[PDB]
């Protein structure tokens, strides 16, 4: 039965770095495209990054292109989101997302960027 | 016998086929895994040359019988596993009723931890608008009895059986199989008593796959003939 669990959130200062991760169970993380979203307070959930089922392609939304790097460990069935040059507008709950039959979300992890 | 210890768990499978039917060349790549303990295969096949010029079900039998489940009381008749890991050569001629025929030669061996099946297939005498080249087979597969028998002379087995292909007009088309397996190694192999295999297979599609492909679930169990009152 499919399940996603994000972890890695924390308070960090502007310019800082942070590395989220998500533990997947119930399916092979290397057979499905995995994506990261983020939801600010009282804003619409926003797509952030993703990589294709095959792993050959990665995409990012304009606002994070060049600062975030998505990746995965097939064997540990884990997905990562590396973040650098964190800005205050990166504050949000970060969710990992997959579609196997229906859509699945993790319960999220909080990232707060402020001095 | 010493080979069967290689199938205690779950084994990665890899299949590679180059085909030429009536001059229509094509390739298939497959992967998945076998669990002989439950006689279960799960595999996905891709036509790596684009569009398959023949119906996927015509390729099922050709595409690893070592993954059959041989119940305890028959373990001694499992030729397929016994020739492992050096493997065996598997050759067939398949006769499609009122149409052409495939001739195949495959090698089933371990390469590392993976069970690998590499085949070359060659079909001739097909009708360009028959059931095969014309693509009139339903996308499903039936359940069969595969009759096995020893070939003392070649030091292997000889196999015969008929596959029933559902045609979309409601008819069914027989494909007559003549098969022959011989060990690759010098090792000693089990030569079996007459018996047979019960096969069941379910074909499906990956909803998220654009490529011409086949998803296959298959269960095979060895069984063995109970003579009647005429002894």
């Amino acid at each position: 039965q499919v399940q996603l669990v994000e972890s890695g959130g924390a308070l960090v200062q502007p310019g800082g770095s942070l590395r989220l991760s998500c533990a997947a169970s119930g399916f092979p993380v290397n057979r499905y495209s995995m994506r990261w979203y983020r939801q600010a307070p009282g804003k619409e959930r926003e797509w952030v990054a993703g990589m294709s089922s095959a792993g050959d392609r990665s995409s990012y939304e304009d606002s994070v292109k060049g600062r975030f790097t998505i990746s995965r460990d097939d064997a540990r069935n884990t997905v990562y989101l590396q973040m650098n040059s964190l800005k205050p507008e990166d504050t949000a709950v970060y969710y990992c997302n997959v579609n196997v039959g229906f859509e699945y979300w993790g319960q999220g992890t909080q990232v707060t960027v402020s001095s | 016998s010493k080979g069967e210890e290689l199938f205690t768990g779950v084994v990665p499978i890899l299949v590679e086929l180059d085909g030429d039917v009536n001059g229509h060349k094509f390739s298939v790549s497959g992967e998945g895994e076998g669990d002989a303990t439950y006689g279960k295969l799960t595999l996905k096949f891709i036509c790596t040359t684009g569009k398959l010029p023949v119906p996927w079900p015509t390729l099922v039998t050709t595409l690893v019988q070592c993954f059959s489940r041989y119940p305890d009381h028959m373990k001694q008749h499992d030729f397929f596993k016994s020739a492992m890991p050096e493997g065996y050569v598997q050759e067939r001629t398949i006769f499609f009723k009122d149409d052409g025929n495939y001739k195949t030669r495959a090698e089933v061996k371990f390469e590392g931890d993976t069970l690998v099946n590499r085949i070359e297939l060659k079909g001739i005498d097909f009708k360009e608008d028959g059931n095969i080249l014309g693509h009139k087979l339903e996308y499903n597969y039936n359940s069969h009895n595969v009759y096995i028998m020893a070939d003392k002379q070649k030091n292997g087995i000889k196999v015969n059986f008929k596959i029933r292909h559902n045609i979309e007009d409601g008819s069914v088309q027989l494909a007559d199989h003549y098969q022959q397996n011989t060990p690759i190694g010098d090792g000693p192999v089990l030569l079996p008593d007459n018996h047979y295999l019960s096969t069941q297979s379910a074909l499906s599609k990956d909803p998220n796959e654009k490529r011409d492909h086949m998803v296959l679930l298959e269960f095979v169990t060895a069984a063995g003939i109970t003579l009647g009152m005429d002894e």
